[PDB]
């Protein structure tokens, strides 16, 4: 239904149509070269990516400390081959680490009968130790070993001839690195003479072996200045401390203890922890435990928990047991010495089922901290969001941005966030997706109006929100 | 003036392996695993979709050597179901299937090609749309200048992507040499694993659009099918094996671009090669689809369903220039879509329903008109198995998604207005006929095109 | 001692802004946040917002967001509430209040309130007219004396008798508003021995136009 | 926000008696974690600032008489006064402090009941200074009566006057629990000139006959 070959060539071969056809050909082809130049302009004018920082394993989420292998298990099973069994739990916690409270052969207060190299036979054999350590490698749980020498005694470095004790450690670190451990914790460095110098030597020995091993020192200190002094000469030492411990016991000081410390250290890496050893519940009253798990999982740095923090274990709740090493409550059998005292909700089995439980919050947060590039190594901006609220935004370059809102005071807010004076790079949205709340009865997943939000007393929120160029 | 036959066996295999291998094995390995839950079932739906494709494709070799028209599914439907069914089939492919699938693999080309300028952030949306359009435009122009260009381009990039997939499989083999199934099993969910997997096999039917352009159809159509789809199935299960040796389930479920993570892990400072080859793999498919899509519309115009200009050919080059220019422009309209990857559900529904109808037709025509020649005949079981399988996949996915499938049927039924107006009811004021003719000859004058002869 | 105090009265032409101010004393000013509460007549207390003097952060009720603006001046222990876009229905008393605990809202210490009137009518100093009984005055043992206050504006005028010395047996009647000017009267009763023998004055005083007047109650 | 209904809006009671305010909150103000109830009571005497009485539902503030006992939990709260004194007439507001911003009750006006008493009535001829203005205001004071209900007739050369009369009652006096009332009649000077004898007469429920005072200019 048109011109034949004959009819077309008798018309469309005219010089006017030839010039028109040439024009349309070159118009199209310069149009495509124009659209290429347009795209090459956009690709140069576009904001370049921000260099992603090379991160050691301990940046990627929580360590986990096991101060007594016996207390973590119940007796008889209290040995390293027992512990090899439990790693599936730890893998459930998404803990990127472990720290086995000292296993070396220490005789109480005896400098000479103590060895930091031979393991105390109660816990097994080096053949067990390696069996564990190899299993943990297989399951992506690095293992640190705690080498604080006189750990069965009163003073953990002994009272005397400290240079011989330092010499024991200097030898020990080499041996156990050769055995394959992922680094070392030492404790009580306030009871060690010339502490900063020995940390410098031991740190050099560790990093000198491999770049992906760490030394966690730990102090009973809560003085900002003493802490900053141990951290002056040593720059990639985690130093766990009592510094966040003195919280005011309705959280009231925390916005300030946290943001001073970040400011003072110059936003280096940190280890957030309420102590060098004892549980969260040694310090926090139980209305805050949820609120601190939301915070320890989302400040810049590697959080550290003792065992059973994830279930809000408490030494006082099952009377008589020592505040050093309370028996871990796996199921209702786990403390048979006063049977029927353990409620279901106090135990791992009893929490594991319930989305509202503490361990269901720990598990969930541990996920976010270990996957999300924003919590993994984002920047941090505190801001004044509200009267009680410790509030801050974690952000990376262009990834998802996370606003954390902790209501530390005992009075609910009824009038929204009202952020004064946000950094211009990090401005709050009109709305943001509630990724979780510390409290039940919230529409998790849904977007919230920040100017008309309502926190309850001690309700923390984790909101997630997308980028804007 | 009519199109010269010049597709060899090798260029036909390059059309199928080139047009299938495509994007699916780079952009969708996550998609099956999110529905299948575990490597044990995920790596199985990759084989299962292979099998369903193989029996469907062989079924297309029977149907194709039977009828031997070009225009594939549409042609074979017209010979069985008649005018209105065949028009609705083609109206769905004119509006949504072949435009959207072209724009989908073009966006993937642009995204993965630009990704080494933007590692660890979103690649700039507007530059990824431009470079998607630059791809479609250049391959339309190549496809208009010479079929001996566009088939050599198909060979070139069919080779390139198999080299890239060889590297990925090889690094898998290296890793497992150096040195399980927690599954959300639900008939209401595994179906969306299959619908995700089958998108990566989409294209076995594409050589059936160029049967009137191969040099020896009765040999090379059924040979190119059965050489091709076993190669594709093998490459796909070995490539998935490679991904699952390198990555955890949680990585593959949460990462944006599986092949990039695989590249990063194995190649470090040299990792940019894997993104670029995923790009070049998509580019090959844009070509293969522009090739086979333009020929569909050319046939639909020849056999009276589609306005006459699209049947015409540029006589100095023998390329179907108004059809290519249409399928091109119709592709670029998909740039005005935000969440375009949504359309893969509509694509998956609409495509296998049309293949179902075609193979119902294969049995029906072999019973109803048994005198027609069968240069290859295979079995009566493979059609029946494929029909009950595809009708299961359709019925069950419909049952799980009535809200989406309902609006889907309005796309189908949107054809009846245009069908009656253009084909059958034919409102015909003589000024309208004068206008359509005047517009047609104007298009002839611009593009210098002549209608098809004998 | 803890003591907040405030200006007594403000007049505002509708639509204009106003500054109301509250000077603390008797405590470390930055340790405690400062709150502003309002009392619309016969309609119950309403809280506007509070401010932290330590950094000028402030938090506001939904009704006041953008309508109010709190600031503070640590050099003088003063807190200030700006209010804006005032209508007639924002006429009220505005009270400055301090917390017990650091920001928690229950209010042991309040400043005496600032009465904010929103009206176009002009400031008008009072006219004072003393009242004495006239006929048969001394026929009774106790005698009443009075002080009309007429045609004044705005609302807050104060009367005390003999500079607050006669603080026993004084009645001052609430003001009546007429043709956009107020009228008020005050009364006192004294022994019949006292009044012709001694000074008696209504010490009328008006915060919003600074006039202080001591009319003596002289017999006819 | 929380909403606090309060009732009754008035609570007239006699000196020495026990009295009860009710406060009723649209949510619970028990803090589960701590087992105390966040509520306060403020007294506001007429012409003064709010004074805090009790908070956390029961804890008396320093400088508070021990006759204020606060109690309740959940949402039903009551402030009680063991033995009302004359000094206690006031508005009482309840306030939540379970959230910031806080919110308050619309408040209960406590009133005192006493033995009824007839007004001392006095009338004051216009001020000789006021007569310069072209106007004059005649004033009648009714002092120290109970209860509040009263009415006033103005007579002018015997004619009853009902244009240009104004009245103001005081709040009840905290020393003696009596009301007082001022009545005012405003005239032009020429309106005060043309008439000779001015009368204020007051009817109060303590007397069948009105009380009368008058003057002749
Ligand atoms: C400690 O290690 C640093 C390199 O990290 C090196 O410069 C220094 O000399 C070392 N010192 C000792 C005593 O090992
Ligand atoms: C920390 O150790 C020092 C030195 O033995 C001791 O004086 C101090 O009281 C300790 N503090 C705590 C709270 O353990
Ligand atoms: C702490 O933060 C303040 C914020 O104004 C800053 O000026 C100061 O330099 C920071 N560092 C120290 C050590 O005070
Ligand atoms: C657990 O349940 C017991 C028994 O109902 C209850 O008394 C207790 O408050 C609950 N919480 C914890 C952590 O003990
Ligand atoms: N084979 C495809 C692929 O990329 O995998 C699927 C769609 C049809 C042609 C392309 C797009």
């Amino acid at each position: 239904t048109g011109l034949s070959k004959e009819e077309l060539l008798k018309v469309a071969g005219s010089p006017g149509w030839v010039r028109t056809r040439w024009a349309l050909l070159l118009l199209f082809w310069l149009g495509w070269l124009g659209m290429l130049a347009g795209a090459v302009v956009i690709i140069v004018r576009a904001p370049r990516c921000r260099e992603l920082p090379a991160q050691k394993w301990w940046h990627t989420g929580a360590l986990y400390r096991i101060g007594d292998l016996q207390a973590f298990q119940g007796h008889g099973a209290g040995n390293l081959a027992g512990l090899k069994g439990r790693l599936d739990y730890l893998s459930s916690l998404k803990v990127k680490g472990l720290v086995l409270g000292p296993i070396h052969k220490n005789q109480k207060d005896d400098v000479a009968q103590t060895d930091l190299l031979q393991i105390d036979p109660n816990f097994g054999s080096k053949e067990d130790f390696d069996s564990l350590l190899q299993s943990a490698k297989k399951k992506s749980i690095r293992v640190i070993l705690d080498l604080t020498p006189n750990y069965r005694g009163e003073n953990s470095w002994f009272s005397t001839q400290v240079d011989t004790v330092a010499t024991k450690v200097k030898d020990a670190l080499e041996f156990w690195l050769q055995a394959g451990v992922d680094g070392f914790q030492v404790r009580d460095i306030e009871n060690l003479k010339d502490a900063s110098s020995f940390l410098a030597e031991w740190q050099n020995i560790t990093k000198g072996f491999s770049e992906d091993r760490l030394l966690i020192a730990g102090t009973n200190s809560s003085d900002l200045q003493q802490i900053l002094s141990l951290l002056e000469s040593n720059k990639d030492l985690l130093l766990t401390s009592s510094y966040l411990s003195d919280s005011g016991s309705t959280g009231e000081h925390t916005k300030s203890l946290v943001t001073q410390y970040l400011n003072a250290t110059g936003n280096r890496w940190c280890s957030w922890s309420l102590s060098q050893a004892r549980l969260l519940t040694s310090f926090l009253p139980a209305q805050l435990l949820r609120l601190y798990q939301l915070m320890l999982f989302t400040l810049p740095g590697t959080p550290v928990f003792s065992y059973g923090d994830e279930i809000g274990l408490d030494a006082a709740a099952l009377p008589g047991q020592p505040m050093e090493a309370p028996v871990m409550l796996w199921d209702e059998s786990s403390f048979p010495d006063i049977p029927g005292a353990v409620s279901a909700n106090m135990t791992v089995k009893g929490q594991s089922e319930d989305p509202g439980s503490l361990l269901s919050l720990f598990r969930r947060l541990s996920d976010q901290r270990s996957k999300e590039r924003s919590l993994l190594h984002g920047d941090f901006h505190a801001f004044s969001a509200g009267p009680g609220l410790f509030s801050y935004i974690r952000h990376w370059d262009q990834n998802e941005r996370f606003l954390v809102v902790l209501n530390f005071g005992d009075v609910g807010l009824s009038a929204g966030l009202q952020a004064s004076d946000l950094p211009a790079s990090a401005s709050l949205p009109a709305k943001a997706d509630l990724l979780l709340s510390t409290q039940p009865g919230r529409e998790e997943g849904s977007p919230l109006e920040l100017e008309r939000l309502k926190l309850e007393p001690h309700e923390g929120l984790l909101l997630r929100f997308p980028y804007a160029a | 003036v009519t199109l010269q036959r010049n597709i060899t066996l090798l260029n036909g295999v390059a059309i199928i392996v080139g047009t299938i291998i495509g994007s699916g094995i780079f952009v969708t390995p996550t998609g099956v695993l999110k529905e299948a839950g575990s490597p044990g079932l995920a790596l199985v739906v990759w084989a299962a979709c292979g099998v369903f494709s193989i029996v469907g494709a062989l079924c297309y070799a029977e149907l194709g050597t039977t009828i031997s028209k070009s225009g594939g599914d549409y042609a074979y439907m017209l010979e069985v179901y008649g005018s209105l069914p065949a028009f609705l089939k083609l109206w769905i492919e004119l509006l949504i299937i072949r435009p959207s699938s072209q724009y989908i693999v073009a966006l993937v080309f642009a995204t993965y090609l630009l990704k080494p300028l933007f590692p660890t952030c979103p690649v700039p949306e507007e530059a990824a749309k431009l470079v998607a359009c630059l791809c479609v435009l250049l391959l339309t122009a190549v496809n208009c200048y010479s079929v001996k260009a566009a088939t050599r381009v198909q060979d070139a990039f069919a080779a390139a992507k198999l080299l890239a997939l060889a590297l990925i499989i090889l690094l898998g083999f290296v890793q497992i040499g150096k040195g399980f199934e927690g599954t959300k099993l639900d008939v209401g969910n595994i179906v969306l694993a299959l619908y995700s997997g089958l998108f990566a096999y989409g294209g076995w039917n594409y050589l059936n659009f160029v049967t009137e352009e191969m040099i020896n159809p009765y040999r090379n159509l059924p040979l190119a099918i059965i050489i091709s789809l076993p190669i594709v199935t093998l490459v796909y299960v070995l490539t998935n094996l490679a991904y699952f040796t390198t990555l955890s389930t949680e990585q593959m479920l949460s990462s944006e671009a599986v092949a990039v993570d695989f590249g990063n892990y194995h190649l470090g400072v040299m990792s940019w090669i894997i993104p670029v080859f995923v790009g070049l793999s998509c580019f090959g498919s844009v070509n293969g689809s522009l090739f086979t899509s333009s020929r569909l519309f050319f046939v639909g115009s020849r056999e009276g369903h589609l306005p006459s200009i699209l049947s015409m050919i540029h006589p100095q080059l023998l390329t179907p220039v108004p059809s290519l220019v249409f399928t091109c422009v119709m592709t670029l309209l998909y740039a005005f879509s935000k969440d375009i990857f949504s359309v893969i559900n509509f694509f998956s529904f609409f495509n296998w329903l049309c293949v179902a109808l075609a193979i119902i037709g294969m049995i029906w025509l072999r019973h109803r008109k048994p005198e027609l020649e069968r240069p290859i005949k295979v079995n009566l079981a493979l059609p029946v198995f494929f029909i009950l399988a595809c009708l299961f996949l359709i019925a069950v996915s419909f049952w799980k998604t009535p809200v989406e499938c309902g609006i889907g049927f309005t796309i189908i039924l949107s054809g009846l207005p245009v069908y009656f107006f253009g084909v059958w009811w034919k409102n015909k004021p003589k000024w309208l006929l004068q206008g359509i003719f005047s517009t047609t000859v104007l298009c002839q004058k611009l593009m210098q095109v002549v209608p098809q002869e004998t | 001692e803890v003591q907040l105090q405030q200006s007594g009265a403000e007049l505002v032409k509708p639509g204009a802004s106003v500054n109301l101010s509250c000077k603390a004393s008797g405590y470390t000013f930055t340790n405690y946040w400062m709150h502003w509460v309002r009392l619309r007549p016969g309609q119950g207390l309403e809280w506007i917002g509070e401010i932290d003097p330590s950094d000028s952060y402030s938090y506001y009720s939904q009704n006041f967001k953008g309508k109010a603006t709190l600031t503070v001046d640590q050099s003088s222990n003063t807190a200030y509430l700006q209010l804006t876009s005032l209508t007639s229905e924002d006429s009220a008393v505005y009270y400055c209040a301090r917390g017990r605990q650091t920001y928690y809202p229950w209010f042991p210490y309040w400043g005496q309130g600032t009465l904010v009137t929103v009206s176009a009518a002009k400031t008008t100093p009072p006219s004072d007219y003393p009242l004495a009984p006239g006929s048969a005055a001394q026929t009774n043992s106790m005698v009443t004396l009075g002080c009309l206050v007429k045609g004044y504006f705005p609302e807050p005028v104060t009367v005390t008798w003999n500079s607050g010395s006669l603080s026993s047996g004084v009645h001052t009647f609430p003001a009546v508003l007429q043709s956009d000017l107020y009228t008020l009267s005050s009364s006192v009763t004294v022994p019949s021995s006292t009044w012709p023998s001694e000074t008696v004055t209504c010490n009328v005083a008006h915060p919003a136009s600074s006039t202080k007047v001591d009319k003596k109650i002289v017999p006819r | 926000d929380i909403v606090l209904t309060q009732s009754p809006s008035s609570l007239a009671m006699s000196v020495g008696q026990k009295v009860t305010m009710n406060c009723k909150s649209s949510q619970s103000l028990l803090n589960n974690n701590n087992q105390k109830n966040y509520l306060a009571w403020y007294q506001q005497k007429p012409g003064q600032s709010p004074k805090l009485l009790v908070y956390f539902t029961s804890t008396r503030e320093s400088g508070v008489p021990d006759r204020f006992i606060g109690s309740g939990s959940g949402t039903d709260f009551t402030l009680t006064i063991s033995s009302v004194q004359a000094e206690d007439l006031a508005l009482y507001y309840c306030q939540q402090h379970y959230t910031i911003p806080p919110t308050f009750g619309g408040g209960t006006k406590l009133e005192i009941k006493r033995a009824d008493a007839a007004p001392t009535v006095s009338i004051f001829p216009p001020s000789s200074e006021q007569l310069t203005s072209g106007g004059a205001s005649v004033v009648c004071f009714l002092n120290n009566f109970y209860p509040k209900d009263i009415n006033v007739k103005w007579k002018i050369d015997g004619s009853e006057r009902q244009n240009g009369v104004l009245n103001s009652w005081t709040d009840q006096d905290s020393k003696d629990s009596t009301y007082s009332m001022s009545s005012t009649l405003t005239l032009t000077k020429d309106e005060y000139e043309r008439h000779n004898s001015y009368t204020c007469e007051a009817t109060h429920k303590t007397s069948t006959s009105p009380i009368v005072k008058s003057f002749n200019r």
